[PDB]
Formats: C-alpha cells, sequence, structure tokens
C-alpha cells in the first residue's frame, strides 16, 4: 500500500517536471486493477485541492490536473463490490461457523486478523479494530502480536493519522511488553521518529532512526528503498560532524544502501564534501537531497526547507572554527553564493541565537564570534539556578 | 521556540537557491 | 544450498570471492565475516595454492 | 594506479605535513601565512586548505 502512496504523492505539487507524475501514473493505474485503492483513491481528491484535487467524476465534477487517470470509471466501480464480497461476504459465512462450533483458538484468531486486513484496503477502520479486539483475547504468544502493531500503524501511513496512532501504539506496547527481535521493535520506534516530523521535534526525529537497522522493510507500511532516505537525511541533521565520521560515512549497512540505490546522495555527497572542507561542490548536493528525496517523500514534506537550512548553518559554523577572520573572496566567491543572498542566510540566523558570527559590509571580513572566557560558565551556569527555581517552587508554594 | 515554527522565512525556496549556480561560471 | 547439500570445499571459494564484493563497497562487517568463515573452514576442506595464499 | 595505495597517499601526505607543521606550532604563534607556505614548500592556497583541515 506504500508503493501507491509514494508515487501518487507527486500528484500534489510538482514545480520541476511533469514526467514525474507520468511515471508515477503507471504505478497507480496498475495497483488499482489488482486491489481496490478506493479509500486512498478517493482521498487523493480530498487531501490537497486546487492542483490535482479538483478533477473527479463522482464527488465533484471538475477538471484540473496534469493526469486524467485519477477519475472514477465503471471498471473500478465493479471491482469495489467484488472486494466487499470475496474478502467479506465469502469469509463472513466461514468465520461464523468457527464461532458457533468453537474449533480451535489461535487458528480461528488468524481468520479474524486476515479479515481485519481486508477492511484496511476497503477503508473501514471501525470493523478493522473490532475484529482485532476479538482476536486479541485469543492471542497469547507473539505470533499474533506482530499484526496488532501494524493495524494501528496503518492509520498513520495509509489513512494519514498523525494523532491517534502515537497514543495507541504506546498503550499496546505498555500493556504487553515483548518486542520480539529488533525489527519488531523498529515498527514502534520507526513511527516515533517519523511522528517527530509532524510536530517538528527537529533533531529528535533521528534518535530512533539511526539505531534502527537498514534491513527494516514494512512493505505496505513502508518500502526498503524509501526507509533508507529517512535515516540518511535526518541522521546527518541530528548527529554532528564529529559523529558523521565514525557512524554515517563508515557503516556496514548504510554504505550498502547507496550502492544499490543512487537516489540517496546524502551519506556520501554531503559527508565526503564536508570532510574535504569544500563548500563549492557542497552547495549543489543539496539540490538532489531536496528535489529527489524530500519532495517525493510524504512525511519529509512537513519540514522541507527546514532541513537544508540547519545543514548550511552547521557547515558554516565549522568554517568559522578553522579561521578567526574570513574574507569576502572566500565564502561569497568560490562557493557560488552571492553577497546579497549570502547576507540573507546568516541575517536571520544571528538574532535567533542559533549561530554567533560577524558579517562585514564594506571590507567583507567575516569574523568568528567566540565567548572566550565566558563559554558555558557565564550564561549557562546561572541559567540552571533560576531555570530549576520555577519547578522547585511549584510544589513548595502550593504545598499539595 | 522563538522565531521558529509558524513564522518560518518565506524565502530560500527555489529562485534564490537556483541563482547561485550561475555565479560560479560568472567569476 | 551451499551447506552440505552440494560441495563442501566450494564454501571457501565462495566466501573468498564474497569478501572482494564488500571490499570495494567499504563494508568491513561482511568482508571479515566471509573471510572468517573461509579461513576457519580452510582446515575442514582443501584449497589449491592460489586460494590458500589469497 | 593502485587503488589500495591511493588511500595511503593522503595518509602519507598528511603524515609528512603534520611533522612539518609541528615545527611551526612549537614556537610562539602569530606568524605570516606567506612565510608558512615557504617553509612547507607549497602554494599559499594549498597550505591554508590542509592546515585548516587538521
Amino acid at each position: 500500500n506504500y508503493e501507491v502512496s509514494e508515487k501518487a504523492f507527486l500528484l500534489t505539487q510538482s514545480k520541476v517536471s511533469i514526467e514525474q507524475r507520468k511515471e508515477a501514473a503507471e504505478f497507480v493505474l496498475a495497483k488499482i486493477k489488482e486491489e481496490e485503492m478506493a479509500p486512498y483513491y478517493k482521498y487523493l481528491c480530498e487531501e490537497y485541492l486546487v492542483n490535482n484535487g479538483q478533477s473527479d467524476l463522482e464527488h465533484d465534477e471538475k477538471s484540473d490536473s496534469l493526469n486524467e487517470w485519477i477519475k472514477f470509471d465503471q471498471e473500478l466501480y465493479n471491482e469495489l463490490c467484488k472486494k466487499n464480497e470475496s474478502k467479506i461476504k465469502e469469509l463472513n459465512e466461514k468465520i461464523q461457523k468457527l464461532e458457533e462450533d468453537d474449533e480451535g483458538e489461535l487458528e480461528q484468531a488468524q481468520a479474524w486478523i486476515n479479515l481485519g486486513e481486508y477492511y484496511a484496503q476497503i477503508g473501514d477502520k471501525d470493523n478493522a479494530e473490532k475484529t482485532l479486539g476479538k482476536s486479541l483475547s485469543k492471542a497469547i504468544s507473539t505470533g499474533a502480536k506482530i499484526d496488532v502493531m501494524l493495524t494501528i500503524a496503518r492509520l498513520g501511513f495509509f489513512y494519514n493519522d498523525q494523532l491517534y496512532v502515537k497514543e495507541k501504539l504506546e498503550a499496546v506496547n505498555s500493556m504487553i511488553e515483548k518486542g520480539g527481535d529488533w525489527e519488531r521493535r523498529n515498527r514502534y520506534k520507526t513511527y516515533y521518529g517519523i511522528h517527530c516530523l509532524a510536530v517538528r521535534n527537529f533533531k529528535e526525529a533521528a534518535k530512533l532512526l539511526v539505531d534502527s537497522l537498514a534491513t527494516f522493510t514494512s512493505i505496505e507500511l513502508t518500502s526498503y528503498e524509501s526507509i533508507a532516505t529517512y535515516a540518511s537525511v535526518t541522521g546527518l541533521f541530528t548527529l554532528e560532524r564529529t559523529d558523521l565520521k565514525s557512524k554515517v560515512i563508515d557503516s556496514p549497512e548504510l554504505l550498502s544502501l547507496i550502492s544499490t540505490t543512487a537516489a540517496l546522495q546524502s551519506i556520501s555527497s554531503l559527508t565526503i564534501s564536508l570532510y574535504a572542507s569544500d563548500y563549492a561542490s557542497y552547495f549543489p548536493y543539496l539540490l538532489e537531497t531536496y528535489a529527489n528525496v524530500l519532495i517525493p517523500c510524504k512525511y519529509l514534506n512537513r519540514h522541507a526547507d527546514f532541513f537544508v537550512r540547519e545543514m548550511r548553518r552547521k557547515v558554516y559554523a565549522q568554517l568559522l572554527e578553522s579561521y578567526k577572520t574570513l574574507s569576502l573572496k572566500s565564502m561569497a566567491s568560490a562557493f557560488g553564493v552571492s553577497v546579497a543572498f549570502l547576507d540573507n542566510d546568516l541575517g536571520k540566523f544571528i538574532p535567533n541565537k542559533q549561530l554567533n558570527c560577524v558579517i562585514d559590509r564594506v571590507n567583507g571580513i567575516v569574523e568568528t564570534n567566540r565567548p572566550d572566557n565566558k563559554n558555558a560558565q557565564y550564561h549557562l551556569l546561572v541559567k540552571q539556578g533560576d531555570g530549576l527555581l520555577t519547578k522547585l517552587q511549584k510544589y513548595g508554594a502550593a504545598v499539595r | 521556540e522563538n522565531w521558529d515554527d509558524v513564522e518560518v522565512d518565506d524565502d530560500f525556496t527555489n529562485e534564490l537557491k537556483a541563482e547561485l549556480d550561475r555565479y560560479k561560471r560568472e567569476n | 544450498e551451499f551447506k552440505k547439500l552440494d560441495d563442501k570445499p566450494s564454501l571457501v571459494d565462495v566466501h573468498l570471492l564474497e569478501s572482494k564484493v564488500y571490499h570495494k563497497l567499504r563494508n568491513l562487517a561482511k568482508s571479515k565475516a566471509s573471510l572468517t568463515a573461509a579461513r576457519t573452514a580452510a582446515n575442514s576442506i582443501y584449497c589449491p595454492t592460489q586460494t590458500v595464499a589469497e | 594506479g593502485d587503488e589500495l595505495t591511493r588511500s595511503h597517499f593522503n595518509a602519507l601526505y598528511d603524515t609528512l605535513l603534520e611533522s612539518n607543521l609541528c615545527k611551526i606550532i612549537e614556537p610562539f604563534e602569530c606568524v605570516e601565512i606567506s612565510h608558512i607556505s615557504k617553509i612547507i614548500g607549497l602554494d599559499t592556497q594549498q597550505v591554508e586548505g590542509k592546515l585548516s583541515q587538521m
């Protein structure tokens, strides 16, 4: 189910090439014939509007799109009733006999799980969790527990739920704590890192992504090649340059990801160019990272520009440590940036107190701002006194 | 938490970033 | 099918060439693992002169 | 031409350079950068790039 959500996401906003939606149209048209995408197929028009969302032959009659294959027809209408019969009506008579005759426990619980998976493709989340609750009482070992974490996860990836998914996953894992192997534990931890993209936790998104193995593949929830982009972009976003050398640039699993798929261009281009202190070739590497990774991915679109901005401020800070005073013919000449545009970069970064630096107008000498004898023993030393005083006087003033 | 979330920037998207590639050959 | 289903000494020949795959890929976990299985099993089977020296 | 020795060329380049840099760093600092390149024997832009890298 993830292969359709990744390709059809290009139908939202494409400012570069139309062929990106044309190549993705072949994947959407092929999957809707074998299986019924109607809950997600209709959700495309109800998600984003005034781009591809206005074209429909059923709910609202309009044409706005670069692709005409998103409109309903008589073929998908007949296939919608076929899924409600073979997957539901035919199984409903078989599962009813097992409930009355009382044959087995785990064998019958698997029938309710397979039935609940059919409602995910149909789009009914009420009966999907209802049949799961009946099989939850019959489940004992971890064999039936693996499909429980996916049912809640299908709301986030498929139904696009950023709220009720995180609360339900924490309740199931807390009631019965097993975890299986590391790949089963990733299914909980992968969403925790992805959920940080919606609430904008910044570096807290890659906390559980870096520790997760590169062999994690959820199929319908997520694919093998796509999950490699989340750990590569957020991994460099969180871990500093010192951690990039012993973890990112040299890894057994990570280096095998970019060799198979060349669409990453993160753990290599953004690293090796930084290790060589070359910012001239480092600038165009952000194009393939933004255009070919962040844009086509769904959850990576929540931030977008927020990614490459903090990556530039991070690499500009490393240049300030190698020289006390910089020159105008160094940053603003060989690296490709321009005096007018480069001044807008650090122009808003300095008052944010994210990076301290001095930019010159006439002579064009960039000076590195250092606390010198201040460091962390001046402002950060006295901040902990009053910072903890509020929480210390919280229960002291009001007693109980 | 200050000058961060909703205000954002509203620049550095495409036109400004794509212009910096032409400056390399103009030197 | 390589474990005791076809050819016992053929393992070291496969594990040796497998280490060269991850060598150019800068993967030291799979290269040292395939070499360990090749050097450990080297006493359990036979290899020619070019394989032992490699 | 060899790929394995190519990885060691930068290691030997930085080894002989670091030994020459320690001769400059051992006395007091604040010397002319153009005088530093004359001691190393390379161009000014070549020295400033490698010295700031360490």
